[PDB]
RNA sequence: CAAGCUUGAGUCUCGUAGAGGGGGGUAGAAUUCCAGGUGUAGCGGUGAAAUGCGUAGAGAUCUGGAGGAAUACCGGUGGCGAAGGCGGCCCCCUGGACGAAGACUGACGCUCAGGUGCGAAAGCGUGGGGAGCAAACAGGAUUAGAUACCCUGGUAGUCCACGCCGUAAACGAUGUCGACUUGGAGGUUGUGCCCUUGAGGCGUGGCUUCCGGAGCUAACGCGUUAAGUCGACCGCCUGGGG
């Protein structure tokens, strides 16, 4: 996440560029997920629900994109 | 792994033809040559419980081929076990 | 299309570092295939090469050494 | 009779003896009835991270076809050779020439 | 290998024998044997200085070479023999010139291996060379404390020494105890680790099994009269006092090292 | 593996009618053709074909009357795990004679009605209703 | 019983994809500790706080070193394995799976009581190793009590070698092996044709995910990878507690 401030510009934009680097590189999120140890089952279970509900959103979209509502 | 040179020698030895790969003698001979090769592997890696399970498929399969040969042709059975050396 | 390595049907080597640098982020993390578009067969080859380039110090493990 | 892709780096202070060291490694393999297919000497390059020190290095590429026993012996020669750091050994895709 | 004896007698139930079939089964080498007389712990004044020593089985000393001062001239191992005076088996070694010698037996040394000594030697177990040539981080036995002295560290069965670092003219060693020391870089060091590592797994099993190793019984202080030992005394198993040696000094915690002339070579004390 | 090819032939027919198919095929044998040579003249099945020279494929042309099928239910009786033989005096009767029962007497393969008319008994292959 | 036959079963040739297994090395990030250099009075922790660490100079920051364990990103309702399970890179020993085109043996087959082998985690034995987490334990809190959840510490253990143990919600709560019975949207791994027009289009193979037709049934639901229509063996069940 190294940033080099360019010729002057505003410090806010340099700060906004540094914040974008952490958001894009996932520095913030990795620390939270590794603060405590959860069992291997919980890791496998959470990924199960995450993928199942992600696909269920796609399968529930086709039941509303053609059915009139009002 | 029974390199192709070792395989090609055994078929021409035991087989009736040079292309008669698949007869009981050449199948039992190929199974026998690999089992004797694997003795040096499992004599040092004793905790290879996964590779050993594949050797017990070769031991059992050779056993079935001998019984079928013995029930069909005893004369061809007595020579093969004598050339190879087993059944004790 | 996303036809980059699928056109060049080969194995990906670690001595062509210019190609490898396209598939790593600014910090050196391998880029997930959801973005690059490469299929699963060449992702593993592309991933394995980077883990070989890092050992030979051709690529950086992180951006802070 | 296997194929290999030896690639090792000599650290730069002793980079003046690389040609006088290359000939010895290929002397054994040729002396042990094995062929050599490439000798790409990459010259002095720069590491992406210091090897505990020593920001530069001198790279070598071999691509040797030889029996496995020699390569087993060649591996330990790199280990005890002080000037050599981070030897590497690889496998088939027999004939190659590219990427200088 | 270790074998458990069968309980055919009360005194054979708890016996574990460490038996090696590779040891030579005959007589030792004649020119490398000297007389060795027991003492019983008595000094020239005739008074027992160290207690619990006496008896045993007669043994003849074997001249084991520790210096290994023969550059070049590779030698082959003829046989491996049992040495009563040590915990490690010894090895009879024949040099290409013709001489025969006795050396310590490393773990990886069989009957037929070739070894040698000197700076020119290769890095294999059993070979000897000064520390400046041994790679840092290696396992080493038969270390010397002074160049030419002969070798005093890592001499028992199965022990070894680690070479942690190297600083100028001195080499830092992690000893089997846990100590860190600085010995000169020119002290010779046989490369490898001493053999016969089963020596631990050997229970004597009976009282007389230690009597023929030369160890006499040990009477506890509490079982004596007050005049004979500081613990002493009592009418029915009383202790009431801090444990001490039979000469008043306190055991079980009190340190006793006092040298002040070899404290330069002690990087850190024993763990 | 498969240990009864006869129940295979019945199942192909039962599945075909329920799935409402035109014709079914299967490896052929003298027993399968003989049974087919019984259902055909009992009205249950139209003409069959035994085309094939080294891998004969007995093909049966199934039959329908309305939106429903002809073969009401066809089940195997003398399965290889339990074989059943019956005497002439106690040959069965399917649906009080409404349906047919295939038996293998020593004179060939015939319906139970044609076996009583001939005075014989044999292994009971199937009930076809 | 004899003689055949090729579909079942199996061998040979070529090749492909894999955290499949055993052994031996080597990296880089991070935590802890040790020795020092700058420097001040707080650090840590919680819902709030206290125990704890700190002027004997901590926490912060820089340099050097020692040790053990695990492998960020790739990473995927992805892959392999009979099940348990398997995740850095390299090497050398080894098992299995699949596909194209042909030769070859010619029923060599399926299931399996008693047996035999493997079998998570915790646990046991003898040696090692011990960074971090942490049963037991001690102190600080909340509480009417709090032998708990929360906080600061902390030993067996977790790690290695060789032996025991042989149990789990060891679970798709669904035994193995064959046959047949409308469809869609995908994932992964081969292949043979055209339009090697460059993307593509046409099909055939092997595993695998989701939704649903007939049908099944108590209903949920399953639905070509059946819980559908059938065959061959094996294991088990017969009201609830005790
Ligand atoms: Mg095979
Ligand atoms: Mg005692
Ligand atoms: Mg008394
Ligand atoms: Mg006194
Ligand atoms: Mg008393
Ligand atoms: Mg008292
Ligand atoms: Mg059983
Ligand atoms: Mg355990
Ligand atoms: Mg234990
Ligand atoms: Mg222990
Ligand atoms: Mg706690
Ligand atoms: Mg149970
Ligand atoms: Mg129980
Ligand atoms: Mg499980
Ligand atoms: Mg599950
Ligand atoms: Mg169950
Ligand atoms: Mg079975
Ligand atoms: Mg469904």
């Amino acid at each position: 996440p190294v940033i080099k401030v360019r010729e002057n510009e505003p410090f806010d934009v340099a700060l906004r560029r540094f914040k974008r680097s952490c958001e894009k590189a996932g520095v913030l999120a990795e620390v939270r997920r590794r603060e405590f140890y959860e069992k291997p089952t919980t890791e496998r279970k959470r990924a199960k629900a995450s993928a199942v509900k992600r696909h269920a959103k796609k399968l529930a979209r086709e039941n509303a994109r053609r059915t009139r509502l009002y | 792994s029974l390199s192709t040179e070792a395989t090609a020698k055994i078929v021409s030895e035991f087989g009736r033809d040079a292309n008669d790969t698949g007869s009981t003698e050449v199948q039992v001979a190929l199974l026998t040559a690999q089992i004797n090769h694997l003795q040096g592997h499992f004599a040092e890696h004793k905790k290879d419980h996964h590779s050993r399970r594949g050797l017990l498929r070769m031991v059992s399969q050779r056993r079935k081929l001998l019984d079928y040969l013995k029930r069909k042709d005893v004369a061809r059975y007595t020579q093969l076990i004598e050339r190879l050396g087993l059944r004790r | 299309f996303c036809r980059f390595t699928a056109e060049g049907v080969q194995e990906i080597d670690y001595k062509d570092i210019a190609t490898l640098k396209n598939y790593i982020t600014e910090s050196g993390k391998i880029v997930p295939s959801r973005i690059t578009g490469t299929r699963a067969k060449y992702q593993r080859q592309l991933a394995r090469a980077i883990k070989r380039a890092r050992y030979l110090s051709l690529l950086p493990y992180t951006d802070r050494h | 009779m296997r194929h290999y892709e030896i690639v090792f780096m000599v650290h730069p202070d002793q980079s003046e003896q690389v040609p006088g060291m290359i000939e010895r490694y290929t002397a054994a393999i040729t002396g042990a009835e094995g062929k050599i297919h490439r000798l790409e000497d990459w010259g002095r390059r720069q590491l992406a991270y210091p090897i505990n020190k020593l920001h530069k290095a001198h790279y070598v590429l071999m691509n040797v076809e030889a029996p496995q026993e020699v390569i087993d012996e060649l591996e330990t020669t790199f280990r005890f050779n002080d000037a050599v750091i981070r030897s590497m050994v690889m496998r088939t895709k027999h004939a190659v020439t590219e990427a200088s | 290998a270790v074998v458990k004896c069968k309980p055919t007698s009360p005194g054979r139930r708890h016996v574990v024998k460490v038996v090696n079939p590779e040891l030579h089964k005959g007589k030792p080498f004649a020119p490398l044997l000297e007389k060795n007389s027991k003492s019983g712990g008595r000094n020239n004044n005739g008074r027992i200085t160290t207690r619990h020593i006496g008896g045993g089985h007669k043994q003849a000393y074997r001249i084991v070479d520790f210096k290994r001062n023969k550059d070049g001239i590779p030698a082959v191992v003829e046989r491996l023999e049992y040495d009563p005076n040590r915990s490690a088996n010894i090895a009879l070694v024949l040099y290409k010139d013709g001489e025969r010698r006795y050396i310590l037996a490393p773990k990886g040394l069989k009957a037929g291996d070739q070894i040698q000594s000197g700076v020119d030697a290769a890095i294999k177990p059993g070979n000897t060379l000064p520390m400046r040539n041994i790679p840092v981080g290696s396992t080493v036995h038969n270390v010397e404390m002074k160049p030419g002295k002969g070798g005093q560290l890592a001499r028992s069965a199965g022990t070894y020494v680690q070479i942690v670092a190297r600083d100028g003219a001195y080499v830092t060693l992690r000893l089997r105890s846990g100590e860190m020391r600085k010995v000169e870089a020119d002290c010779r060091a046989t490369l490898g680790e001493v053999g016969n590592a089963e020596h631990m797994l050997r229970v004597l099993g009976k009282a007389g099994a230690a009597r023929w190793r030369g160890v006499r019984p040990t009477v506890r202080g509490t079982a004596m009269n007050p005049v004979d030992h500081p613990h002493g005394g009592g009418e029915g198993r009383n202790f009431g006092k801090h444990p001490v040696t039979p000469w008043g000094v306190q055991t079980k915690g009190k340190k006793t090292r006092s040298n002040k002339r070899t404290d330069k070579f002690i990087v850190r004390r024993r763990s | 593996s498969m240990q009864d090819p006869i129940a295979d032939m019945l199942t192909r027919i039962r599945n075909g009618q329920a799935a409402n198919k035109a014709a079914v095929t299967m490896p052929s044998s003298k027993l399968k053709v003989a049974i087919a040579n019984v259902l055909k003249e009992e009205g249950f099945i139209e003409d069959f074909k035994v085309e094939g020279d080294t891998k004969p494929e007995l093909e049966l042309t199934l039959k329908y009357f309305q939106g429903k099928a002809v073969v009401e239910s066809i089940q195997r009786v003398s399965r290889p795990g339990l074989r059943i033989y019956k005497r002439k005096d106690e040959l069965p009767k399917v649906m009080a004679g409404l349906g047919i029962a295939v038996v293998s007497t020593s004179k060939g393969v015939m319906t139970d009605r044609a076996a009583r008319q001939a005075g014989l008994g044999g292994e009971i292959i199937c009930y076809v209703a």
